[PDB]
RNA sequence: UGAAGCUUUCAUACU
RNA sequence: UAGUAUCUGUUCUUAUCAGUUUAAUAUCUGAUUCCUCGAGGA
């Protein structure tokens, strides 16, 4: 059968590895595993709401790169709200229509009140796209800058 | 550790009672052939030298002992009473703005994980 | 529940060895007392005296 | 446990006589133990060598650790973020200091052992201060080239 | 972790 | 034909000493009112 107790030895003959049996055939081991030592040895070894209400108008938005050596501004009009715009790198595998030829990243920045604006990078690295270390959100002219 | 910490404290000491930032008694020492691994901020142990040195600067302030005597933190208990509720006031605030500052974390996080990533526009 | 009455007497069990070189801790059947010398208890109690 | 050295980053090339004939020019290595696995029945890439001395196997701990044996990252050592797939050369320190560059550490982090070993069980736990090293930690350091090991990290527990 | 002995009305195999 | 072996079934108070015997066990031979729900156990 198929439980790892029952095995055939290099004599050829059965052999019961759970209960150290020896059976001459099929049927003997069969009426060995109804007996009680076969069931005593088994007995033994048994032991969401946020996203539906933001409200999309999709308006322009304004970005302005520069290439810079040691940084793009957004302007973005007033939300009104403490959430921030937040940047993100995503990759192009994943679109609408999904078009050919899609191996590059793009980092986009969102909001709730405007539209993403994203910029393709071919290059690999050499920047660094996190929220906390190098952006910057002043709500008092309500200008976003990443580099 | 102990001798270290005795001439980060001779440093502290000798270097308050200069009248420059630069015309100290240890900017002169660093041309004399002694070497002093503390001097430079890119150590650990320079952060603490600081520190040391701006505790050595306010123990030369005119109300700290030199020509006057502290009569409300020396002679009057209720005083000392009110600048512990006092302080006990501002790390209330403390912790209130960085629980404040932790919601707003949490708010920004709950934003950003439930905005549209698909919705790319290339102006 | 109970040992077979085989394995109580077959086994060389009902019969107890105590060893005051191991806290007086009794033993059972002759097997069991062979290896107890060389277990951990009994080294244990050896380097007592050293 | 001493003069025992636990070794860490074991491939199928890799076996009980060849950490012994590996370690013999480090020290007199007296035996080799490698546990083999109950579905599988082979090594978990984790073994054990018993020197003579703890001197033998100090030197070994320092002269084979975060080597490339069999293309593998074998170490030699005493014996809501997941983290899977990381390299038994890195410590508790060194995994800070990898994860002090995405983002600020609450506390030290602790990686899992085996209950046999106990050297290394091959997972990790870390946890952020905030949600926003998570993220840059689930962007960046999901996937990047550690130690000769392509490291994996997770999110432990997300409610939908 | 382990110790499977003794007996017969069994029943089944080999000499 | 009548011998052996292997499965199945049975396998003898967690109450105390002495004697025969045993390597030691084992075996054999002798001594040591109350509780529970008319009933059972000690
Ligand atoms: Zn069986
Ligand atoms: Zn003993």
């Amino acid at each position: 059968n198929k439980d790892p107790y029952f095995m055939k030895n290099h004599l050829g003959s059965y052999e019961c590895k759970l209960c150290l049996t020896l059976h001459n055939n099929e049927g003997s081991y069969l009426a060995h595993t109804q007996g009680k030592k076969h069931q005593t040895n088994l007995a033994r070894r048994a032991a969401v709401e946020v996203k539906k209400f933001v409200k999309i108008g999709r308006p322009g938005y304004k970005v302005t790169k520069q290439r810079d050596s040691e940084l793009f501004q957004i302007d973005y009009p007033e939300i009104a709200e403490g959430i921030m715009p937040r940047h993100r790198f995503m990759s192009a595998y994943e679109q609408r229509i999904e078009p050919p030829d899609r191996r590059w990243q793009y980092l986009l920045m969102a909001a709730e009140p405007y539209e993403t604006i994203a910029f393709k990078v071919p290059s690999r690295e050499i920047d660094k796209a996190e929220g906390k270390f190098w952006t910057h959100w002043n709500r008092e002219t309500k200008q976003f800058f990443l580099q | 550790s102990a001798f270290d910490l005795d001439v980060v404290k001779l440093t502290a000491q000798f270097v308050a009672r200069n009248g420059r930032q630069f015309l100290t008694q240890l900017m002169q020492k660093e041309q004399r052939n002694y070497q002093f691994d503390f001097l430079r901020p890119q150590h650990s142990l320079f952060n603490y030298f600081t520190k040391l040195v701006e505790q050595y600067t306010k123990i030369l302030i005119p109300p700290k002992g030199l020509f006057s005597k502290l009569k409300k933190e020396a002679e009057n208990p209720r005083e000392v009473l009110d600048q512990v509720c006092y302080r006990v006031e501002w790390a209330k605030f403390q912790e209130r703005e960085r629980k404040k500052e932790e919601e707003e974390k949490e708010k920004e996080r709950v934003a950003y994980a439930q905005i549209d990533w698909h919705d790319f526009v290339v102006v | 529940k109970p040992i077979p009455y085989w394995l109580y007497k077959l086994h060389g069990l009902n019969i107890n060895y105590n060893c005051e070189i191991c806290g007086n801790y009794t033993y059972r059947g002759p097997k069991a007392f062979q290896r107890h010398f060389a277990e951990w208890r009994h080294a244990h109690g050896m380097r007592c005296l050293g | 446990q001493d003069a025992t050295v636990y070794v860490g980053g074991l491939d199928e090339k890799v076996s009980e006589p060849l950490l012994w004939e590996l370690f013999l020019q480090a020290g007199p290595v007296v035996n080799t133990h490698m546990p083999k696995d109950r579905v599988t029945g082979q090594h978990q890439g984790y073994g054990f060598v018993e020197f003579l001395s703890e001197e033998d196997a100090d030197y070994a701990i320092k002269i084979m650790n975060m080597i490339k044996l069999y293309g593998k990252p074998i170490r030699v050592n005493k014996a809501n973020i997941f983290i899977g797939n990381l390299d038994p050369e890195i410590d508790e320190k060194l995994l800070y200091d990898t994860f002090s560059a995405f983002g600020v550490i609450l506390q030290t982090p602790k990686i899992m052992r085996d209950p046999d070993t106990g050297n290394s069980k091959g997972y990790a736990f870390i946890n952020f201060a905030s949600f926003d090293a998570s993220d840059a930690a689930i962007e960046a350091m999901n996937g990047q080239y550690l130690c000769n090991r392509p490291i994996t990290v997770s999110y432990a527990f997300k409610k939908d």
